[PDB]
């Protein structure tokens, strides 16, 4: 519970394996996210090679030295990791930079990019009666409920993602027992990043990822259009921001501890 | 109680000047090879002919273009910069051997690399990446040095110069890079120079100090090592990266109860003899926000190796201060040490180093010792000046005998500083001596688009034409080195002056510098300026 | 980018003066109190008869002798000392009542103490010691305060002024001392002022940083609280010592990136009324090996307050960096919070105190935070002088409405600066105004021994007579607050020096100051100091 992956082979290339890992302080060894070619030729050696790989611009995102000297035991968990669209989704628990402050992610690709120039991360919970959940136990992507579709404004093609969160953000690994099951319309997600980006490209606020830029950066002022699907470029990026996704709770229990949907 | 600002000796411009020949130029470097002076500006490279009778105007020799594609310009416009920061900005420009010139330029924050005809500056063959070889910014200060065949360089790799680095690509030799987001390493680093001398590869930079951040943000100055025959480390550690990189903090300073440091280093020279010393010359200034002042301090190149050979510094507990490291945790081989030396020859490339000894170059960059200053102090300083004090030239063989050393300094505000490097009674190093101080900067010449820009950019002393070639980013001005007929008939200050490019000749009675034709009577006083009863003016 | 030294708005002395009517006066402070001013100097205490129509020369109206025991400056010269430092120098002189004033002096290097008649100035009572109540030397700064009839003091215990203390003595209230050889408490001070305000008294001086000297060793301005109901600690812990010592770094710096520092504080006012707010005033400046610079920054004595109830510093490991204390570790009862107080008026003396408090702030006597100052930064600034900036005067009431504050500081080279404290749009206080710079010294009339110290050692505006009192070593000047006829019969720069001492009177047709005759039309402008449309010179 500590890797997941897609595999995306949209029409017309070979496709590849999206897939995040947990590396255990060796971020020299292994990267915590990264896309890597799964060819048609099943003989093929290029089994497994990084999608891009120059000397600088390569498809992976290495956790910094930095990083893991500022925190402790620094890693990052992948929960889970969808497909949607024309994007990559994966859903990252990992502990804070300056008790055991832990916070739950969403992380956006491009399906076509393999620079990691798309890269976007926004953090993610659900509340209910005052109470908020912000640890990531479990996830699921399907379609909407005619009674959810009409309350995301969705159509009933597009996605839900279903989740289930612990109380607080309080010891990951020795969790309590209030867990609450909600739904995010990925549509939320796909404009709220959509805004997230917009503003940040009018020179509005920082990128705000300090666990993999390791200090401030200041969101540069650019004439891009964020159309509807936009994929990234050199400049702002990789994006974060500290603004929750905020899903709709489903249901709420602190008897039992929820564990999967 | 700290030393006045002193007064030159002696006490304007209509130099010859270069322009083209209207827009800017914005010029953003000169060189020297052979017997011509590039200067490297933008969308250009022009020269100039040293030797062509020196007249009126510098005329442009032969010339070079080299625009930004309208594709290029377009994207660069694109991620919200300026109009004139997208055009091609020669930042690099290296002599590879007797036939070839290699270019790289900003090319509207897009930098690539070219190679180029020695002799009609016509391009040849494929441009290759200009990533961490030139910056994507024409403002960045960056370190370009061909050593065997190699490109040593140090930039920033992305476009929001988030990552710097120190990089060697080139020459049949794999490539390295310093570890990425490691302030360990590199912590928003400051490039300003490097240097070739011995199995090692010296850069001058400044970063953001992890020592002394134990309170807010402070500036250190530092030298870096690394080995020419660096081939990276093994499988485990550092593979693809420096296994040779040291640095220490330099150490630029007036000594008190508490000493009072330079740190922002503005520009190192090249390795020079001075008293039968190699020895490279720093500028350094006060913090932007602090009250201004600018020092001048000289490194003996053995001493920067000395402190190689020191002790580590480390940080126990995350939180804790930093010590030095006891020799009984240092591994052997030694950290830094070049493969193939003094003991080290049982290692035939780097890639054999064991894992104690990379696992540790790699965590402990950094020497407890900082490199001493010759005379432990400033040769120089400017406390009560408004402008900073930037680039510096050079002349360790000035003078008949060619035994005294005369120091260019450049400003900011076109004034430049000229002394002369002094010898004790016991024959070291002993300070120096304010022998003038002239305004080069020409308004009438240098002020013509809606830029004025005092500021000097690039300085070359050529001996060869007898003159100095400053450049501001609007005009290259040739200064004479020894302007003698300015002290005049008056013998009294023309001895007085102890200027190794200026005497008295009797033969024409008036004050004259040194030529060739070696045979006439030349009468100078340096070491004593001697004034002793003299008829005045 | 460092803000340059700003003009005075007006562009010299002969003022009356006091020599004590022949050899020098060696003043080491000046006083008022009641109408009369006093002159603390060599082997005696002059007075002068303030409302006694200040005439050519001040004239010395009742005066005090006390010379050295002859026994006494034999064992002072034995032990290696001048023939001029062995004297008795006075060095405290406060009124303990309408009565009785208290003075002491060094004596050479032997300090007692006397008390002495309010009226004709004659001895009475036995001597006592001057240990820790008067410095041995004449030269050092010392602490005399009396508040609720006990004396707080601090300077040196020793002769060879190693031992350095704050020290609370007298008043039927048991005897308070710093611990001894504690450098966490008190590293080798330079002690400033002290006031008294609310259940406390506020210390201010400088120390050699123990936070900082993780490189070097670097001077930190302090400020200190004690309770004025200490008792000493229990039997265990403090007994006989302070239990309510606490220090905190004072912040006078210009902001940065990386931000430029004041630290050698000079000198620190009396609690003061600005715009509604309890302040102090204090002068700083750069350390003697250093680029010459002077800041004036001011505190308010809440934020102050505010300080000493925020975290604590502690060093973990003896190694390790300043880290705040959560609060957490934090004992109760507070440490520091005096005995008998909100929640602690169930602790009727300190000696109550638990040991948990105790050994706490006796381990940890400094703040983690930095007292800031009002506005964030100087309010006044000199980087471009070559003297620094020392002694301060206020005059919180000046101006016909009495709602303007004008300061007056002292230099080293007798110039002295003149600035108005300025109220924002906001209301809330804003920055300063440069109103005039004027020399003071008097080289015809002070400089008559080998003397010739032209730097100012005590300040004293007396509103009562107009005037502002300036003290040399040499003599005392009498400075009218303002000379108004200097601006002269033209209007239009009468108005445009904004002095809240002077305007303009129709009824003469010339520039005048302020008198107690309010029925006449004075007409000045202040805070727009219009000049607009008027006839000039
Ligand atoms: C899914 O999407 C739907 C559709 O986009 C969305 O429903 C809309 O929500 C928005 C934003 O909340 C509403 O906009 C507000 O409208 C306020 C005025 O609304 C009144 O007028 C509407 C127009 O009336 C004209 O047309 C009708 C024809 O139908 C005609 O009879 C009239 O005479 C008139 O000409 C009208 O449609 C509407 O009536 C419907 O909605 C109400 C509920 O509000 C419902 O009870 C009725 O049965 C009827 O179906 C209503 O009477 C307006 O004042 C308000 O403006 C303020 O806020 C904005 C934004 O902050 C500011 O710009 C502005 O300055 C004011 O401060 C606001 O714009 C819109 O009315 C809804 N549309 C409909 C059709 O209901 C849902 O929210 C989405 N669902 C979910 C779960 O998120
Ligand atoms: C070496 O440098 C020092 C300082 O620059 C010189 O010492 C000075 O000597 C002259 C006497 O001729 C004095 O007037 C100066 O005041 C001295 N300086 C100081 C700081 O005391 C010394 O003479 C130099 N030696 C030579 C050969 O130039
Ligand atoms: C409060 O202080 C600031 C700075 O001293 C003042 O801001 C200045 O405003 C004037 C306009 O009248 C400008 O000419 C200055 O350049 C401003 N200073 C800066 C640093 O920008 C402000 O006006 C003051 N308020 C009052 C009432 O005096
Ligand atoms: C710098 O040099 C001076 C004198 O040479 C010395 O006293 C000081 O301690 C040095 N500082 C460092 C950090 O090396
Ligand atoms: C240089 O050499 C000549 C003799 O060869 C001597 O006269 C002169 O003083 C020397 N100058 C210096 C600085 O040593
Ligand atoms: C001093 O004050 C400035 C601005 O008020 C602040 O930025 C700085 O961090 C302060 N430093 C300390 C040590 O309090
Ligand atoms: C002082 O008060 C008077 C009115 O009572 C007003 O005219 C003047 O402007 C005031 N000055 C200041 C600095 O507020």
């Amino acid at each position: 519970g500590t890797m997941y992956g897609v595999i995306v082979r949209s029409e017309g290339e070979d496709g590849k394996l999206f897939i995040g890992t947990a590396v255990d302080g060796k971020q020299d060894y292994f990267p915590t996210l990264s896309s890597r070619k799964l060819p048609r030729d099943p003989e093929s050696s290029a089994m497994l090679d990084y999608e891009l790989h120059s000397d600088f611009v390569s498809s992976l995102i290495k956790i910094p030295s930095d990083t893991l000297a500022l925190v402790s035991h620094f890693d990052i968990f992948y929960i889970y990791g969808f497909a949607s669209g024309g994007f990559v989704y994966f859903l990252t628990v990992q502990p804070e930079t300056p008790d055991l402050f832990y916070t739950s992610r969403i992380v956006r690709l491009c399906k076509d990019d393999p620079k990691f120039h798309s890269y976007v991360s926004l953090p993610f919970g659900c509340t209910r009666a005052g109470v908020e959940y912000r640890l990531l136990q479990a996830a699921y992507l399907a379609k909407p409920g005619e009674a959810l579709a009409q309350a995301f404004n969705i159509s009933s093609d597009e996605d839900v993602l279903f989740a289930i969160f612990s109380k607080g953000q309080k010891q990951y690994h020795h969790p309590p027992d209030d867990s609450a099951l909600c739904a995010f319309p990925i549509r939320a997600i796909n404009l709220q990043i959509k805004e997230r980006l917009q503003s940040c490209y009018h020179g509005e606020g920082n990128l705000e990822l300090n666990w993999l830029l390791g200090k401030d950066v200041q969101c540069t002022k650019a004439p891009v259009p964020i159309d509807d699907n936009f994929c990234g470029l050199d400049i702002n990026q990789p994006l974060g921001g500290s603004t929750p996704v905020e899903g709709l709770t489903l249901y709420t229990t602190s008897r039992d501890r929820l564990t999967s949907v | 109680g700290f030393p006045e600002d002193s007064e030159p000796i002696s006490i304007t411009k209509q130099y010859p000047v270069f322009v083209g020949h209207r827009h800017r130029l914005d010029i953003q470097m000169i060189m020297i090879m052979n017997r011509t002076l590039y200067v490297a500006a933008r969308d250009h490279i022009y020269t100039v002919d040293i030797d062509t009778s020196h007249t009126e105007e510098i005329y442009c020799s032969k010339k070079l273009t080299w625009k930004s594609r309208q594709a290029d310009v377009d994207t660069c416009r694109m991620k919200g910069k300026h109009k004139d920061e997208c055009h091609n900005f020669i930042k690099v420009l290296l002599k590879k051997n007797d036939d070839t010139l290699f270019v790289c330029g900003t090319n509207a924050f897009n930098p690539s690399c070219r190679n180029y005809r020695v002799d009609t500056l016509e391009t040849f063959g494929d441009e290759f990446s200009g990533m961490a070889r030139c910056p994507y910014d024409a403002k960045h200060a960056n370190i370009a040095l061909f050593a065997d065949g190699k490109l040593y360089s140090a930039t920033v790799t992305d476009f929001l110069a988030i990552d710097a680095v120190i990089y060697r690509s080139l020459g049949d030799s794999p490539t390295l890079r310093t570890v990425k987001h490691d302030s360990k390493w590199l912590k928003e680093p400051y490039f300003v120079q490097a240097v070739d001398y011995g199995d090692y590869i010296y850069f001058f930079f400044r970063e953001i100090a992890v020592e002394y951040n134990t309170m807010g943000k402070v500036v250190f100055p530092r030298v870096a090592q690394v080995c020419k025959n660096d081939m990276g480390g093994s499988q485990r550690v550092l593979e693809k990266q420096w296994t040779s990189f040291l640095k220490a903090r330099l150490n630029c300073s007036v000594p008190g109860d508490s000493h009072f440091y330079f740190n922002i280093l503005q520009a190192v020279t090249d390795v020079i003899r001075i008293n039968g010393r190699d020895v490279v010359l720093a500028t350094f200034s006060t913090p932007y926000n602090s009250i201004p002042g600018s020092a001048v301090c000289a490194y003996d190149m053995l001493d920067i190796a000395n402190v190689f050979t020191g002790r580590f510094k480390e940080q126990k507990s995350p939180d804790s201060t930093w010590t030095p490291v006891p020799d009984e945790r240092v591994p052997k081989p030694r950290p830094g040490c070049c493969a193939g030396s003094s003991s080290l020859e049982k290692y035939a490339t780097s890639n054999e180093f064991p894992d104690d000894t990379l696992n540790f170059i790699k965590t402990h960059p950094l020497m407890d010792e900082a490199v001493p200053s010759i005379i432990n102090r400033p040769w120089f300083l400017r406390t009560m000046v408004r402008y900073r004090l930037t680039k510096i030239a050079v002349d360790n063989a000035a003078g008949p005998y060619q035994n005294h050393t005369v120091v260019f300094l450049g400003s900011e505000k076109g004034i430049i500083l000229k002394f002369l490097a002094r010898i004790g009674s016991s024959g070291f190093l002993n300070g120096s001596l304010f022998l003038e101080e002239m305004n080069v900067y020409n308004p009438e010449k240098c002020s013509y688009d809606g830029v004025e820009d005092k500021r000097i950019m690039g300085m070359q002393l050529d001996r060869a034409s007898g003159s100095l070639y400053v450049a501001f980013s609007t005009c290259v001005i040739k200064v004479p080195l020894g302007r003698c007929e300015r002290h005049g008939k008056c013998k009294k200050t023309c001895i007085a002056s102890r200027d190794p490019y200026c005497g008295w000749v009797r033969e024409s009675g008036s004050c004259a510098h040194l030529s060739p034709l070696s045979r006439l009577t030349f009468e100078q006083d340096i070491e004593r300026g001697n004034t002793d009863g003299l008829g005045d003016c």
